[PDB]
């Protein structure tokens, strides 16, 4: 039983938290507001089932946004590749990436 | 950065005088003490308004908790809501404090 | 007295707010170019790392979608040292 | 190190947690979970989140630990093997994740979990002249009527219900 | 997925404004008004590209039109001006409300002169 | 994901299990259980301070005060065992078997 | 009489007087003869950290003015 | 309503200074002319940036420029 | 450098503690048609500094204690504790300047009853965890008057900040607009610090510990009075701010502060000790009704004036 | 109790299960859930003995728990989710935390052994809400989030809750624990053709809510608590009797009952989906059920106990208990099955 009294009364209840896309006061937009806005607009209608394989896309990239698990795998790799370089020697950092180069503004 | 210094500077001046308080007197080879209260040796007895009074403070100050955000709340641009609910939420814990009178809860600690 | 002194510590505000507003536009090309300056140099830094390592594409997105994303903290500061690290990840956090 | 602090935080937290999930004693259980609710209160501290920590202060540890400590000194009349034995598990369960994930920057309990610091997943930008967490919460009068009616009244209904069930009659 | 496209670092080179915040926040309204089209064009652009990449070029402009506002200071007022930004330097949250003579000579000396 | 999100739900499973596996109080038990609030406490925490998810930072406030009011029931409903036995002992809350 | 009591008063609002003036004087000393920055707000700590890109000395409180620009 | 009004400010005059302060709290804010104000104040507080409208080529009320004309003004904040 | 600023701070408040205690002596000898002590010291000032050499060379009372370890952490919370509200009191710029200074003093004065409930249980006496009972649930009552006059004080300055509330009142002391808030904040904080007409610890719980711990103890409770006429200072007295010479504020906000823990010292020598019922009476059926029709009217006052103070 | 505090605590426990039932959001949720054990527990305890503690305090745990699954499961979906819509779980750690949380609050095997013990230890109008009311807002949950079940774990908690409450009634006596075992059965029975068809579902919960209550409310009526206190029905009511025993024998799934009805439908909706070996099974399982109602209907209405002397006396007054929807909920209980296809105004 979902008795849908918000939308029959026309009431606003709890639909303001429960997306992040939503209206936020002073206009803050949340981290993944442009991955979550594209996830909605396409899954809107077309229902759960023809949206778990039609939305892929969207999904994948929204969820990639929020927990940042392929960004974070790939600062991994390369963070660890720089690590073996250091030890045989065959890298040296930059010197902007050293602290030696006054950084920009 | 500065204030878990200060946090660990007050801490460890706490700690220090503690210690000092409990080991500077041990060094006096004073006397050995022989055989070293009002109830002697009875339980202590359950008193129901000493609980009740904490668990009155515990919601009251879960009524408090919902009314920390008001002077955020009164930089609102829909302020006829935020007042209404402001008041509402006063006002329910004025009918928990009148409720917590009127049916003997504020007895014997008034 | 405190509505004569909150109305004009109001009007105080709105005034340093236009000077915030007057200056975001150039706060915001230095922002632009900032994020687009160490993005470049994570770029060239990983073109000079990652060759030895066999199918790796040097600036691939993670993200399927070509639209912009907002860089992460780890994607920016990720290959310098921890000085900087930590005074651009916990700055004003910890500051007094 | 300095740029792990959350996560040695987080580690002392685990620790916090076993020092009375154990369960000891239900007083020496109240001191570890203040201990407990002192450093998670740092990690929300550490991601920007002061009122909340504040919250866990003022509302859970200064509010409803000293409940529970004051509960149970009326109770545990003043004056073990399973105590430390579930003590040294949890420590040792704890320490073999943490030796893990950091000599494989990966781990898999039941999630996947990287092994890098957490600082790498924070914002680059400014929120202007506004903490974007107080205005959250400022938000709970305006955005916030439905939610503050229910609150408001569960918390009525909670003042009638503990009046009633200790009242024996 | 695909390769992600950046600027190379000539197309980043440009004079950077070299000012402190108290010279920024003691010149922000005139530079509010005086610099308000190359910076409209340049928020326009940012708001509806929704990419800095496709927003370097206007601000370049940005970049062009603030030094122009300070060169034009220094060549009339740099004095006023200087006593101004100066003491709203001195303060910890950097009050207009302390510093209203010199923000009076200041308005004084750029409406007579510019 | 997160290094931080495997301690807090690893916190929020030793709680659990320490909730699940009594030893003799209802007031460890009602610790245990307060435990898993605080944890559920700084895990959404850390999920809404992450994403920046603006109006759910009222969320976990709302999570606190109700399950704090929980905990004032469980409370009482432990002074009520106590003002039975003697002690909260959840060994002497066995007169249901039959 | 009553004012017996003043050489202990004046002694502890002199150790009152002490915390105060102690923190003015380091801040003006460790900020370059000016006020601590208050940056309670991001916007503030943005501003602040690029006084200290700006300077060249990796300090907030070193400030450039029209010297700086040509 | 007249001796019961000073039979509880006899006996209980805490209660009636709760209950006309409350009382007084809850109407006058609707009985205020500087209510509106307040609203006008906050919501004149430019927390965000004013992000600018491309001119399609009718848009006759907005500015070109802050310092002109057209546009919501502030005088009353000024001068009230 | 930061540390000598924490060592300036934290030295001076036991120093000042210190010598409260002569005055507090003094000031009630004088009150009480006599003289405090002035034979010890030239003017009575050698008697705090011979007193504390005589607490730490006496014999420790050596008490059953029933934990150890909250028996050694009493202390420790209470001094930490009692050091800790002092950091972001604005005089006029505090040592740690942050955004919610004021809800951090309340949140470290709200774990401030563990000590006295730790130090209640760690004895073996069931009197002495009776009366700790007794101290810990009257604290605990008057925190909410604390905190709920607080935050409709607040509702004048706009933030949690304490630097902001001497902007707050730099045209008129807060205490004009909410002398009410004032006078039930005042007996609340004297309430806070078990201190008279409300001390039931002295009407007939740290009576088990040795005279070293209890003096810190005592040490404690008298920086938390210290610090608490400071806050109510700031809070209600806001003395003028000129930026250029901040030892203005300084002399004039310690003079105000000064006047305040005297205050304190002429309740205690003018009125008897309430009953245990009736300071409950006292704070549940007079202070907290009026303090939230205070509420009420501190919410709806700036929105029926136009006086919302600003968010920064 | 006060009978307005009473009024008022009845309706927050309504207002609980509604807040579960009309809102979108899990936090909204989570608080229906809240509120609704926080109003329902001086229902229990309103006789005031250590039963009604001991039940009220196992509630209080088993619920607490379940609401502290309930909201790491909410967490979880808006780690992996970013988003607060109560619709499918984006996680299968949070559908089986979520599954886990309202089993928990029904009730349903192997989280069953809080349910005879509770309605044991507090009264027949407060084991009527726990039994009736207290179940609707865990399934109008499991309503909307089954396209993230899994189904191995429903069928197992349906299987599994079928055969303990089955085997659970067969060596009772006392009679809340007969109702107790029949409902962990029969949410067994709702939950096994939820992933199938929820309108059987729906079916299912009215008319095990009608039969439940028309059972509590003749035990109230009789003010029996036991099988062997029923027995004394025929000498002091003898209608009652009939109407316990065509009550028992509708919730034994006996046609031409409306009892029936539910587990017919279900089979009907269970081999569509090429399950035959499990409807089987369990159509099997509740003849264990049907045998302890027989055992009822044979101690109340088939035989005649023994009474004492002193039910002479209770000859001469009538019930004065307000015996509220009796006649309508046992014509309900009883003759519906030829209107079957009405179950399409739960579609
Ligand atoms: C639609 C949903 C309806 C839901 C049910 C609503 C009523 C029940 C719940 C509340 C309750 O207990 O009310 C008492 C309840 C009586 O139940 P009881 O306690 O067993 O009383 C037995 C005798 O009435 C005892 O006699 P008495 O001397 O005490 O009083 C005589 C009384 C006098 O009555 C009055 O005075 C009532 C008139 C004034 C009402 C207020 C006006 C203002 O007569 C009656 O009430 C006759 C019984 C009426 C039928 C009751 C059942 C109604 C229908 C329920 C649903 C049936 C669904 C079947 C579907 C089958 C296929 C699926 O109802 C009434 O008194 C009012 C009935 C009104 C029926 C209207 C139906 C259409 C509505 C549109
Ligand atoms: C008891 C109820 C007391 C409060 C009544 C509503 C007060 C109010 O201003 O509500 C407007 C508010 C908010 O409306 P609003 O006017 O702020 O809407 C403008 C739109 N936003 C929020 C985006 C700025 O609530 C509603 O409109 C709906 C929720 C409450 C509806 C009434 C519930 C009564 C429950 C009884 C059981
Ligand atoms: C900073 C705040 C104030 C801190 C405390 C005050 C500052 C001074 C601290 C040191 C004072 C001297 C030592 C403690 C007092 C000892 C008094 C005493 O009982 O002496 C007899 C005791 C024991 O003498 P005893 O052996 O004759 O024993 C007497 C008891 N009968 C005979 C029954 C067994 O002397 C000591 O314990 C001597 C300890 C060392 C003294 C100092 C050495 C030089 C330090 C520089
Ligand atoms: C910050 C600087 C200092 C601030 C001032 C404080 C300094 C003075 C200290 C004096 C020594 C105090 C020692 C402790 C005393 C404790 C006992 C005590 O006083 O109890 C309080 C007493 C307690 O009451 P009681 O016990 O005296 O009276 C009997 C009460 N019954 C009947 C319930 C038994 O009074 C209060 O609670 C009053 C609190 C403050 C009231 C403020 C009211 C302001 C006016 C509002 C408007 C009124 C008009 C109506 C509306 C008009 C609208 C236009
Ligand atoms: C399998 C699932 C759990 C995996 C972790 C197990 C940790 C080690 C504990 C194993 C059980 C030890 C034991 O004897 O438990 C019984 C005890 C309660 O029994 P009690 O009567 O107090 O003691 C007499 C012993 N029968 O029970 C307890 O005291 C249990 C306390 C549990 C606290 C868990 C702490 C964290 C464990 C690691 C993470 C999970
Ligand atoms: C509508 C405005 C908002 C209202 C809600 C907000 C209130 C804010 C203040 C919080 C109050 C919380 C506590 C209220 C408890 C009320 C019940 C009560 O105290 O009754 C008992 C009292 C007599 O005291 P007694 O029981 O004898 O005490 C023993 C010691 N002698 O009985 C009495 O003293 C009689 C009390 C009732 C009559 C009070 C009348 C006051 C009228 C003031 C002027 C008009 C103000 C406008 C509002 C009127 C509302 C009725
Ligand atoms: C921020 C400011 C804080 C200030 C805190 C302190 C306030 C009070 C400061 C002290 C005021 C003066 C104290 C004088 C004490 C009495 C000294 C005296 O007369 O001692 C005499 C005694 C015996 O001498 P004898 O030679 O026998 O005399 C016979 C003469 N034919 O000889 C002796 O006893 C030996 C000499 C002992 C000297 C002790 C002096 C007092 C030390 C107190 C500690 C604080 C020091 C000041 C700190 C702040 C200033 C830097
Ligand atoms: C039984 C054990 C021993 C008992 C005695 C000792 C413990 C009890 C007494 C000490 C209590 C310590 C309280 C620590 C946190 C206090 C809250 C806090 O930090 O608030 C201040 C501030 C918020 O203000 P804001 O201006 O927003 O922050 C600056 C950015 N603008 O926030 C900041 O400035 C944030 C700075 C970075 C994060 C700091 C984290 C500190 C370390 C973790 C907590 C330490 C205490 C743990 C144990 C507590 C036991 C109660
Ligand atoms: C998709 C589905 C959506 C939802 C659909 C609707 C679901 C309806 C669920 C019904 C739940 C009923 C719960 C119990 C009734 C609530 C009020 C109550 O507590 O009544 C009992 C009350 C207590 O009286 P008391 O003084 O405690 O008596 C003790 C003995 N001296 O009084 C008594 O004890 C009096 C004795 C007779 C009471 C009979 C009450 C019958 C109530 C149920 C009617 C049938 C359900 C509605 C129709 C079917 C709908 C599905
Ligand atoms: C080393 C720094 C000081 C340590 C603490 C000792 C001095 C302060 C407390 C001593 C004290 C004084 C002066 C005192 O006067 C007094 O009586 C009212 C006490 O007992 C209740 C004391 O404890």
């Amino acid at each position: 039983p979902f008795f849908d009294v918000q939308k029959k009364l026309g009431v606003d209840l709890d639909h303001w938290m429960t997306i992040q896309s939503a209206e936020q006061p002073h206009r803050i937009p949340a981290r993944c507001h442009a991955f979550e806005k594209e996830w909605i607009e396409c899954a809107h209608g077309i229902g759960s089932i023809r949206a778990e394989k039609e939305c892929k896309i969207e999904f994948e990239d929204f969820r990639e946004c929020l927990l940042r698990q392929k960004t974070m795998k790939r600062l991994n790799a390369i963070k660890r590749q720089r690590d073996k370089l250091i030890k045989e020697g065959k890298y040296t950092p930059p010197p902007h990436h050293s602290g030696q180069e006054d950084l920009r503004p | 950065m500065n204030l878990m210094i200060t946090l660990l500077t007050n801490f460890t001046l706490a700690t220090l005088l503690v210690t000092i308080a409990f080991w500077l007197p041990q060094l006096n080879v004073y006397s050995e003490k022989t055989s070293p209260d009002p109830m002697g040796s009875a339980r202590l007895p359950f008193s129901m308004k000493f609980f009740l009074v904490a668990i009155t403070f515990l919601l009251f100050d879960l009524e408090i908790a919902l009314l920390l955000p008001l002077p955020w709340a009164s930089q609102t641009t829909n302020l006829n809501t935020m007042l209404t609910m402001a008041l509402l939420l006063i006002f329910l814990l004025a009918v928990s404090l009148a409720y917590e009178w009127t049916q003997k809860g504020l007895e014997w600690t008034e | 007295s405190m509505m004569r002194w909150n109305r004009e510590r109001r009007r105080l505000q709105i005034e340093d707010f236009e000077a915030r507003i007057a200056l975001m536009p150039l706060l915001q090309a230095e922002k632009d170019r900032r994020v687009l300056q160490m993005l470049r140099e994570n770029l060239e830094e990983e073109a000079t790392i990652m060759k030895d390592v066999p199918g790796w594409k040097v600036g691939e997105s993670v993200f399927h979608t070509t639209r912009w994303v907002t860089p992460m903290m780890g994607e920016l500061y990720g290959l310098r040292t921890g000085e900087e690290i930590l005074s651009s990840t916990y700055g004003f956090i910890w500051y007094t | 190190m300095m740029t792990y602090i959350v996560f040695i935080l987080s580690i002392i937290f685990v620790m916090g947690f076993v020092g009375f999930s154990s369960k000891p004693s239900p007083i020496y259980g109240g001191l570890g979970l203040i201990v407990s609710g002192g450093v998670g209160c740092g990690i929300v501290l550490n991601f920007g989140g002061s009122f909340l920590g504040l919250m866990v202060f003022l509302i859970y540890l200064g509010g409803m630990m000293v409940v529970f400590g004051y509960t149970t000194a009326m109770a545990t009349e003043q004056y073990n093997k399973v105590v430390l034995g579930t003590f040294i598990t949890g420590l040792l369960m704890e320490f073999l994740m943490v030796y893990y994930v950091l000599k494989d920057k990966e781990v898999e309990i039941v999630f996947k979990f990287n092994g890098m610091g957490d600082w790498v997943i924070y914002d680059t930008g400014d929120s202007g002249f506004f903490s974007e967490e107080a205005m959250g919460i400022a938000a709970l009068y305006s955005y916030g009527t439905w939610l503050v009616i229910v609150t408001g009244w569960s918390l009525l209904i909670g003042v009638v219900v503990i009046m009633e069930i200790t009242r024996g009659n | 997925p695909g390769i992600v496209e950046l600027p190379s670092l000539e197309d980043l080179k440009v004079q950077e404004v070299k000012v402190s915040s108290s010279v920024l926040k003691a010149a922000a309204h005139h530079y509010g008004a005086q610099c308000d089209k190359p910076n409209k064009e340049f928020m326009l652009c940012r708001w509806e590209e929704k990419d800095p990449r496709r927003c370097l070029e206007e601000g370049k402009l940005v970049n062009q039109c603030a030094l122009e506002f300070f060169r034009q200071i220094k060549r009339h007022c740099a004095e006023p001006f200087t006593e101004y930004w100066t003491c709203i330097d001195y303060s910890g949250l950097q009050l207009f409300r302390r510093c209203r003579k010199e923000q009076a000579q200041f308005d004084k000396c750029v409406l007579d002169k510019l | 994901m997160s290094l931080v999100y495997m301690n807090i739900m690893m916190a929020f499973t030793v709680s659990l299990t320490g909730l699940l596996m009594y030893r003799s109080h209802l007031m460890s038990s009602l610790l245990c259980l307060e435990g898993m609030m605080l944890s559920l406490f700084i895990l959404a925490t850390l999920m809404i301070l992450n994403s920046h998810f603006t109006l759910a930072s009222m969320m976990p406030i709302i999570l606190l005060v109700f399950a704090a009011c929980e905990a004032a029931l469980g409370l009482s409903l432990l002074v009520m065992v106590s003002n039975t036995y003697g002690t909260d002992y959840v060994q002497n809350l066995n007169l249901l078997q039959c | 009489m009553w004012f017996e009591v003043l050489p202990g008063i004046a002694v502890m609002g002199v150790c009152l007087f002490i915390p105060g003036m102690a923190t003015a004087r380091i801040h003006r000393f460790s900020n370059g003869g000016r006020e601590k920055r208050v940056a309670h707000y991001s916007y503030q700590w943005y501003l602040m950290e690029r006084d200290r890109r700006v300077s060249g000395v990796n300090r907030y409180y070193v400030s450039k003015g029209l010297e700086n620009i040509d | 309503v007249a001796a019961f009004l000073k039979n509880v400010w006899a006996k209980e005059p805490v209660l009636v200074a709760s209950f006309a302060i409350a009382g007084l709290a809850v109407i006058l804010p609707t009985l205020s002319p500087y209510t509106k104000y307040s609203l006008m104040i906050n919501r004149a507080t430019p927390y965000n940036y004013p992000v600018p409208l491309r001119d399609d080529g009718n848009m006759p009320d907005v500015p070109s420029h802050p310092q002109d004309p057209q546009g919501p003004s502030l005088e009353w904040l000024k001068r009230l | 450098m930061f540390m000598i600023n924490v060592l300036t701070l934290i030295i001076p408040i036991l120093l000042a503690v210190a010598f409260l205690t002569l005055v507090e002596r003094k000031v009630l000898g004088y009150m009480q048609f006599r003289k405090g002590p002035n034979v010890v010291g030239p003017y009575g000032l050698l008697q705090p500094i011979a007193d504390a050499i005589k607490l730490f060379i006496k014999e420790p009372l050596r008490p059953a204690t029933s934990s150890i370890s909250m028996f050694i952490l009493a202390p420790i919370l209470a001094l930490t504790l009692a050091l800790t509200m002092w950091i972001p009191l604005p005089m006029p710029y505090p040592l740690i300047n942050m955004n919610l200074g004021v809800l951090f003093m309340l949140a470290m004065s709200s774990l401030a009853v563990y000590s006295i409930l730790w130090s209640g249980w760690a004895s073996n006496s069931k009197y002495a965890l009776i009366g700790a009972l007794r101290a810990v649930a009257q604290t605990i009552s008057y925190e909410v008057t604390l905190a709920i006059i607080l935050l409709s004080v607040l509702l004048m300055n706009g933030s949690f900040t304490l630097s902001t509330l001497i902007i707050t009142q730099e045209q008129v002391w807060l205490i004009f607009p909410a002398w009410p808030l004032a006078m039930m904040w005042f007996i609340s904080t004297l309430a806070e610090t078990n201190r008279a007409p409300f001390d039931l610890t002295e009407g007939e719980f740290n009576v088990e510990y040795a005279a070293g711990p209890f003096a810190l103890f005592f040490m404690a409770e008298y920086a938390n009075i210290i610090m608490m006429n400071i806050f109510t200072t700031t809070l209600f007295l806001g003395a003028f701010h000129n930026p250029y010479m901040p030892e203005l504020y300084t002399i004039n906000f310690t003079i105000k502060s000064l006047l305040l823990s005297i205050t304190f010292l002429w309740i205690r020598a003018s009125y008897p000790r309430f009953r245990y019922d009736q300071l409950m009476h006292l704070l549940w059926k007079n202070f907290l009704p009026l303090t939230l029709a205070l509420c009420m009217w501190h919410v709806s006052l700036p929105i029926l004036l136009s006086s919302i103070p600003p968010q920064t | 109790m006060n009978p307005i505090i009473l009024i008022i605590i009845l309706m927050t426990v309504m207002l609980g299960t509604i807040i579960v039932m009309i809102s979108t959001h899990w936090l909204l949720i989570w608080i229906g859930f809240e509120m609704n054990m926080l109003a329902i527990i001086p229902i229990m305890m309103k006789k005031h003995n250590p039963r009604a503690t001991e039940a009220s305090t196992k509630y209080f745990l088993t619920q607490s728990t379940a609401s502290m699954l309930l909201m790491m499961a909410i967490i979880i979906n808006l780690m992996f989710s970013g988003q607060w819509t109560v619709m499918k779980l984006f996680n299968p750690m949070a559908s089986m935390l979520m599954t886990m949380a309202l089993a928990m609050k029904l009730g349903m095997a192997p989280f069953h052994f809080w349910v005879p013990e509770v309605t044991q230890g507090i009264p027949l109008s407060s084991g009527l809400i726990l039994l009736t009311w207290q179940k609707l807002a865990p399934m109008s949950v499991l309503y909307q989030i089954l396209p993230s079940i899994n189904l191995d774990l429903i069928l197992t908690l349906s299987i599994l809750s079928i055969t303990i409450g089955g085997w659970g009634g067969l060596n009772q006596t006392q009679l809340r624990k007969i109702m107790a075992y029949s409902s962990i059965a029969h949410m067994g029975w709702m939950t096994a053709v939820l992933l199938y068809n929820p309108t059987m579902t729906l079916l299912n919960l009215i008319i095990y809510i009608i039969m439940t209550s028309t059972m509590f409310t003749l035990f109230m009526a009789n003010s029996t608590t036991t099988t062997l206190s029923l027995s004394h029905t025929w000498n002091k009511a003898p209608i009652m009797t009939i109407l316990v025993l065509i009550t028992l024998l509708s919730m034994g799934g006996l046609p031409p009952l409306s009892g029936f009805m539910p587990k017919w439908m279900i089979i009907q909706e269970m081999t569509k989906n090429d399950s035959i070996i499990l409807p089987t099974l369990m159509a099997i399982t509740a003849l264990l059920n049907l045998y302890f109602y027989m055992r009822l209907t044979y101690s109340t209405a088939l035989t005649m106990f023994p009474s004492t002397n002193n039910m002479k006396m209770k000859w001469q007054f009538p019930t004065t208990k307000r015996m509220t929807l009796l006649p309508t909920m046992t014509v309900l209980s009883t003759m519906l099955l030829p209107l079957t296809p009405i179950l399409s105004i739960l579609e």
